[PDB]
């Protein structure tokens, strides 16, 4: 069967290792516990069909800046994850993409948006702000919340989809 | 770093920090616990960097603040 490589790349502060734990295991993770490069596998059935996803969370601190260019070719799909709660990483997205099409070249990657978080009100990202921008890189864009399961599956699922298409 | 690169079984992977006190059954709980596999039925290599390929088993009570700069590997019993 086919093996989907899920790169989850983000900031830091966010909701990235509360994501991908909250689809293998179920649960939700408070205390920030700085990751560095942790990897997971989860036996799923996406879409009539008994899947696998090798999930890659990366660090959103930039003193790992190096591995960047080694599992970034080597990932099919990436998954920008910030927090409309904080601006600081919806600013860097553009230098995601723009470091993410430096690895594998293509403009046609198969990616998708996501905005973690949206059970808190300190929204100063709104959602057609985030659409503007995730429309001129041709992705979705999906609205999450790692605390309360909102739009968890819909993450790791819809990604995969994109995969489904190139 | 002050780390330690774990392999975990299924084909995956984990590093961790290691602050001194901590063994090596409380600092990898919520680094193991989050993919189900239970730490008593798993267990525990050191990959040796002189052969590459023969590992030495360990013991789950082992201070793992020594370890720093190093590279383990876990096995399911
Ligand atoms: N309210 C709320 N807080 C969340 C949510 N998801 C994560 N957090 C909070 O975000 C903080 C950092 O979590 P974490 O997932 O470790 O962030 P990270 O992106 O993994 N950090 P790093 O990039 O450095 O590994 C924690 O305090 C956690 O409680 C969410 O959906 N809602
Ligand atoms: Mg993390």
């Amino acid at each position: 069967m086919t093996e989907y490589k899920l790169v989850v790349v983000g900031a830091g502060g966010v909701g990235k290792s509360a994501l991908t734990i909250q689809l293998i295991q179920n649960h939700f993770v408070d205390e920030y516990d700085p990751t560095i490069e942790d990897s997971y596998r989860k036996q799923v059935v996406i879409d009539g069909e008994t899947c696998l996803l090798d999930i890659l969370d990366t660090a959103g601190l930039e003193e790992y800046s190096a591995m960047r260019d080694q599992y970034m070719r080597t990932g099919e799909g990436f998954l920008c994850v910030f927090a409309i709660n904080n601006t600081k990483s919806f600013e860097d997205i553009h230098q995601y993409r723009e470091q993410i099409k430096r690895v594998k070249d293509s403009d046609d990657v198969p990616m998708v948006l996501v905005g973690n978080k949206c059970d808190l009100a300190a929204r100063t990202v709104e959602s057609r702000q985030a659409q503007d921008l995730a429309r001129s890189y041709g992705i979705p864009y999906i609205e999450t919340s790692a605390k309360t399961r909102q739009g968890v599956e819909d993450a790791f699922y819809t990604l995969v989809r994109e995969i489904r298409q190139h | 770093s002050n780390t330690i690169r774990v392999f975990l079984p299924n084909k995956q992977r984990t590093v961790v920090n290691v602050r001194n006190g901590m063994s090596l059954h409380d600092c990898l709980m919520k680094a193991l616990k989050v993919r189900g596999l239970q730490p008593e039925c798993c267990a525990v290599f050191r990959l040796l960097h002189e052969h590459k390929g023969k590992k030495a088993r360990l013991d789950w009570n082992t201070d793992a603040a020594s370890l720093i700069g190093e590279e383990l590997q876990v096995d399911f019993l």
